[PDB]
């Protein structure tokens, strides 16, 4: 029984599987949003988001 | 003899003509203050765009 697609990958940033990973790039609307260490936006050069 | 000139304003202020915003202030960055650019009114800090 192959679990290569489910199990955890140690050859990668974080120990996110492959299926998570896709589900995670295939949503890519949050773009995180929860002040990722947020106050950095004080010289606005691009319009501000 | 004395020489004398009048100076003949009228009102009502509809033909707006002569007027003076004057008083060019300094400028200040990365600071809270107020800023009055052209009129507008509002506070804040300053940088570079
Ligand atoms: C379980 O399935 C995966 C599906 O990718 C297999 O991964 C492939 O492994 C072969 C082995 O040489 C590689 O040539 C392929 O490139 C791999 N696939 C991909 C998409 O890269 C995996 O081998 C399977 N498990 C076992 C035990 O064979």
């Amino acid at each position: 029984f192959n679990f290569s697609q489910i199990l955890p990958d140690p050859s990668k940033p974080s120990k996110r599987s492959f299926i998570e990973d896709l589900l995670f790039n295939k949503v890519t609307l949050a773009d995180a949003g929860f002040i990722k260490q947020y106050g950095d936006c004080l010289g606005d050069i691009a319009a501000r988001d | 003899p004395y020489r004398v000139v009048v100076l003949s304003f009228e009102l009502l202020h509809a033909p707006a003509t002569v007027c003076g915003p004057k008083k060019s202030t300094n400028l200040v960055k990365n600071k809270c203050v107020n800023f009055n650019f052209n009129g507008l009114k509002g506070t804040g800090v300053l940088t570079e765009s």
